C-alpha cells in the first residue's frame, strides 16, 4: 500500500508569458473544480510540460508533481470524449494497493 | 471619600511655574509638532544634502544601512483565514486559504473593502 | 566472508563551487543537515557523477565514501515555495549527522 | 471551565518619594528612557528605585479648576485616568518634550533630590541605535540648558546589558535585544559593539500586541464588547508561546487530539457534523456551540494565534515588513562577516558564537531559547560549542550596566560629555567609545 497526492481539476485559462529575449518564461494556471478555484505560477518546467500535450482551456487533466507526469482525462461538458468535471478538493492524496508477484 | 483621594496625589506632586529644579536661565522656545513620519524624511534630506555636498572621504554608516535587508530564501506561504498552510490562492481577490470548506464559507460570500484589511496584515494591498 | 564499512554523507547542498586547475582539480560541497553543517573536497569523478543526477544548490543528496556512489534524494522543504507549482519533488531534511559510520 | 479577563487591578497605594537626608550631590543618577517603562534610581543600590510606565496625564478637576498632573504609577489610580495615560513616544522616536521635561520633573522629585541652579549629578541616559540627530540635540537642549547637569554619557541599552553580564570590558558575543518597538542584532568584538554591522528589525511588543489586536477583531466581526490595549497585552503575556518547530506544528494543531489540551478559551467582562469541519474547530474549538447563549457569545477562543503571534520575529514577511528575521541575520554575521568564510569559521566568530546574549523585555516568551539554539545548530558547524544566556529578569539589565558602568571609575570618564566640550564642539559632536554610538562619517 502506497499513497500518492494528485490534482486534478478543469482548466479556466492558461497565460504563457515570454521576455524579450525569450530566455526567462513566466506563467500563470487557472484552474477550478465543482467546489474550488484557485490560480497557480507556474516555474520553467511546468511551462515545457504544458507546452509538450498541448493543453486548452476547459480541458480536464490530472497532475502528479513529484513525478511531473501530466494526462488529459477528456474534455468538461461546456459546448459554449467527454468526462465531468471533479469534485472535492483539489489536492487529495490517495492511496492505491499494488499486488505485485514475485517472478516480476 | 473617592473623588476627594486624587487631590493629595495632586498637592503632594505640584510644582509651581518658578520650577526647583530648572535653572535659572529659561530661554524656553517654541515647539513644533514633529510627527514620527517626518523625521526620517528630514533626515534622508540632510544626508542626501550632505552626499551631494561631498560629491561635488566617502561615507559609509547611514540610517538605510543599519535597517535589515530583505531575505533570500523564500517565504512560507500561509491561509489568510485561518493561518494554516496556504495551498490555494483565489484569483478574483487574491487571497491565499487552506481548503475548501473555508473557501465556500468566507471567501466567496465576502463583502467587498474586507480583502483589502484581510491583505493588510501581510501588507500586500 | 568480507569485513566491510560503509560511510555515508547526506544533507542539504549548500556550496557547490567547482575551480579549474579546461580541466578541474578538484571541487568542495558543502552539506548541510539538522544537526550541522559539513564541507568536503571532493576529487572530479565525483563531481561528474554529481553532473549525473542535475544537482544544483539546494537539493539533498547521498555520497558514499568509499564506492563513491551519487544519488539526489529531492529538493529540500525550504525551497518549496518559490513557485506554486512545480515538477520538482520536495524531502525534508535529515534529522540525523551528516557523517555516519557504520561496519 | 472559560477564564475570564479584566484590566489589571489598579494600585491602592502611590508611589513613595526617597528620602532627603540621603541624597549626595556626588552620586550620578542613572536613568533608563524606555518606550514602555521607565527605570530609575542613585547608582550605590544594584536593583533600580523607581518603576513606573512612562506616561502622564492633565487631570481637570471641576471643583478646583485646575489642571492636575499624574505620572507613572499615579495614573494607576484612576480608569478614566489609566485610559487618559499619554505616553511621550510616539514610535521609536521621542515627538513633544515638554511631557518629558514634566516626566523628568517628577522623577528628580521622588528621587529625593534637593538640586539648587540645576541638578548637580551627572547623568546616566540611553539612546537608541543610530539616532536621528535631532533627537540628542534636543536632549542637550533639556540637560546642559535648563537642568545644569555636570556631565552626560550616552549608550545603547543592549550593550550596557553586555556590560552587566561581562564586567570586563573585553569580551566577545553577539547580543539580541527584543525591545518594544525594534529589534536588534549587535555584534561585539572585544568589548566594542561593531555598529556598522549591526542590524535592525521592525517589530516589538507593541506591534506583536496591535498584531493580536487585528487577528482577534478579524476572526470575530460581530463581536458586541469592545476591549482595550492592556487586555490584549495581558493575553498576549498569558497564552502565548513560542513553538519548537513552526512547519511542524500548523499541520497537527487543528487535529482533534490537539485542541484537548492546547485550546484555552478566555470571556468578555459584561455585567455534517462538526467533528469534520476546520473552520468550526478553529472558530468555537472542540466543542459544540450553542449560538442562543450570552456567555458563549462573549468568549474568545485562542488556538493558532498563541504561536502565530510570537512567530513574527523569526518571519518577519508575516507582519507586512519585507525584513529577514533573527535567524537569517545571526547567520549572515557569523558566516559571512568578520574574516568568516562559509564553512571555515574565525575565532571571532567562534568566540561571538558561545557568548550569545538575549536581553530586553520581550525576551520572557517561553521557548525563545530553545528555538534560538536550535536554528544555531542548524546552520553552524557541527561540533561548534554554542552558549545561549537570558537573564531572570532581561528587562532590568541596562540599569545594572548603568550601576555597572558608573562603578567601573576607569572607563567610565571615557564616556562622560562635560559641558565644556558641548560648549566648544557645539551640539554636534560624538564620544566615540565602545558602549555609545559612532560617526555617521568616516
Amino acid at each position: 500500500k502506497e499513497e500518492t497526492e494528485l490534482i486534478e481539476g478543469e482548466v479556466v485559462e492558461i497565460q504563457i508569458d515570454r521576455s524579450i529575449t525569450g530566455g526567462h518564461k513566466q506563467g500563470k494556471l487557472t484552474i477550478k473544480t465543482t467546489d474550488m478555484e484557485t490560480i497557480y505560477e507556474l516555474g520553467n518546467k511546468m511551462i515545457d510540460g504544458l507546452t509538450k500535450e498541448k493543453v486548452l482551456a476547459g480541458d480536464v487533466i490530472s497532475i502528479d508533481k513529484a513525478s511531473g507526469k501530466i494526462t488529459k482525462l477528456g474534455r468538461s461538458f461546456a459546448r459554449s470524449r467527454f468526462v465531468q468535471c471533479p469534485e472535492g478538493e483539489l489536492q487529495k492524496r490517495k492511496t492505491v494497493v499494488h499486488t505485485v508477484s514475485l517472478h516480476e | 471619600e473617592r473623588l476627594l483621594f486624587l487631590r493629595s496625589v495632586g498637592e503632594r506632586n505640584e510644582i509651581g511655574f518658578p520650577s526647583r529644579f530648572k535653572s535659572a536661565h529659561y530661554k524656553k522656545p517654541t515647539r513644533r509638532h514633529k510627527s514620527a513620519r517626518q523625521l526620517i524624511s528630514d533626515e534622508n534630506k540632510r544626508i542626501n544634502a550632505l552626499l551631494t555636498k561631498a560629491n561635488k572621504l566617502v561615507p559609509k554608516a547611514t540610517y538605510f544601512s543599519v535597517e535589515a535587508p530583505p531575505s533570500i530564501r523564500p517565504a512560507k506561504k500561509y491561509c489568510d483565514v485561518t493561518g494554516l498552510k496556504g495551498f490555494y490562492k483565489s484569483p478574483t481577490n487574491n487571497i491565499r486559504y487552506h481548503n475548501a470548506e473555508i473557501y465556500q464559507l468566507i471567501v466567496k460570500p465576502m463583502a467587498p473593502g474586507v480583502d483589502q484589511e484581510y491583505l493588510k496584515l501581510r501588507g500586500a494591498n | 566472508r568480507i569485513k566491510e564499512t560503509k560511510e555515508v554523507y547526506e544533507g542539504e547542498v549548500t556550496e557547490l563551487t567547482p575551480e579549474d586547475a579546461k580541466t578541474i582539480s578538484h571541487v568542495i560541497v558543502g552539506l548541510k543537515s539538522a544537526k550541522g553543517t559539513k564541507t568536503l573536497r571532493l576529487d572530479p569523478t565525483i563531481y561528474e557523477s554529481i553532473q549525473r543526477e542535475k544537482v544544483s544548490i539546494g537539493d539533498v543528496i547521498y555520497i558514499e565514501a568509499n564506492t563513491g556512489a551519487v544519488k539526489r534524494v529531492g529538493r529540500s522543504d525550504a525551497y518549496a515555495t518559490e513557485f506554486d507549482l512545480e515538477t520538482e519533488e520536495y524531502v525534508p531534511l535529515p534529522k540525523g549527522e551528516v557523517h555516519k559510520k557504520k561496519e | 471551565k472559560a477564564v475570564v479577563i479584566d484590566d489589571p487591578p489598579l494600585r491602592q497605594t502611590p508611589e513613595p518619594f526617597d528620602e532627603q537626608s540621603a541624597y549626595n550631590p556626588q552620586s550620578p543618577i542613572a536613568i533608563d528612557f524606555g518606550s514602555s517603562k521607565l527605570r530609575a534610581g542613585f547608582v550605590n543600590h544594584a536593583t533600580p528605585t523607581h518603576i513606573f510606565p512612562n506616561a502622564l496625564t492633565k487631570f481637570r478637576d471641576r471643583k478646583l479648576n485646575k489642571n492636575f498632573t499624574f505620572v507613572g504609577n499615579d495614573t494607576l489610580l484612576d480608569q478614566a485616568v489609566r485610559s487618559q495615560s499619554r505616553s511621550p513616544f510616539d514610535g521609536p522616536f521621542v515627538t513633544n518634550w515638554n511631557l518629558t521635561e514634566e516626566i523628568l520633573d517628577y522623577t528628580f522629585h521622588h528621587l529625593g533630590v534637593v538640586p539648587d541652579n540645576g541638578i548637580p549629578n551627572p547623568i546616566l541616559l540611553t539612546e537608541r541605535l543610530a539616532t536621528v540627530q535631532s533627537q540628542r540635540t534636543n536632549w542637550y537642549q533639556i540637560l546642559f540648558e535648563t537642568y545644569n547637569v555636570p556631565g552626560v554619557t550616552f549608550g545603547i541599552d543592549s550593550l550596557f546589558s553586555f556590560y552587566n553580564y561581562n564586567p570586563s570590558g573585553n569580551k566577545t558575543g553577539l547580543v539580541i535585544s527584543c525591545g518594544h518597538e525594534d529589534t536588534n542584532v549587535i555584534p561585539v568584538v572585544d568589548g566594542a559593539g561593531i555598529l556598522t554591522d549591526a542590524k535592525r528589525i521592525n517589530w516589538g511588543g507593541h506591534q506583536a500586541v496591535d498584531y493580536l489586536n487585528d487577528l482577534m477583531a478579524l476572526k470575530y466581526p460581530y463581536f458586541p464588547t469592545k476591549m482595550s490595549y492592556l487586555q490584549y497585552e495581558t493575553m498576549y503575556k498569558d497564552y502565548c508561546y513560542v513553538s519548537r518547530n513552526y512547519d511542524e506544528d500548523i499541520e497537527k494543531i487543528l487535529t482533534l487530539e490537539n485542541l484537548d489540551t492546547n485550546d484555552v478559551v478566555v470571556e468578555a467582562p459584561f455585567t455534517y457534523d462538526w467533528r469534520n469541519s476546520i473552520l468550526h474547530l478553529f472558530l468555537r474549538g472542540p466543542r459544540p456551540h450553542d449560538s442562543e447563549n450570552i456567555h458563549e457569545q462573549h468568549q474568545m477562543h485562542l488556538n493558532v494565534e498563541r504561536i502565530r503571534v510570537p512567530e513574527v520575529i523569526f518571519q518577519p514577511t508575516m507582519g507586512g515588513q519585507d525584513q529577514a528575521g533573527i535567524c537569517e541575520l545571526s547567520e549572515t554575521i557569523l558566516l559571512k562577516k568578520f574574516g568568516s568564510q562559509p564553512g571555515k569559521l574565525s575565532q571571532t566568530s567562534i568566540d561571538m558564537v558561545n557568548n550569545v546574549l538575549i536581553t530586553g523585555g520581550n525576551a520572557k516568551v517561553p521557548g525563545l531559547k530553545e528555538r534560538i539554539v536550535k536554528e544555531f545548530t542548524g546552520f553552524l558547524p557541527t561540533g561548534t560549542n554554542i552558549t545561549v544566556n537570558m537573564s531572570s529578569d532581561p528587562s532590568l539589565d541596562a540599569w545594572k550596566g548603568m550601576a555597572a558602568l558608573a562603578r567601573n571609575e576607569e572607563q567610565y570618564r571615557k564616556t562622560v560629555i562635560s559641558k565644556k566640550e558641548y560648549e566648544e564642539y557645539g551640539p554636534e559632536y560624538i564620544k566615540e567609545h565602545k558602549l555609545g554610538n559612532t560617526k555617521y562619517f568616516e
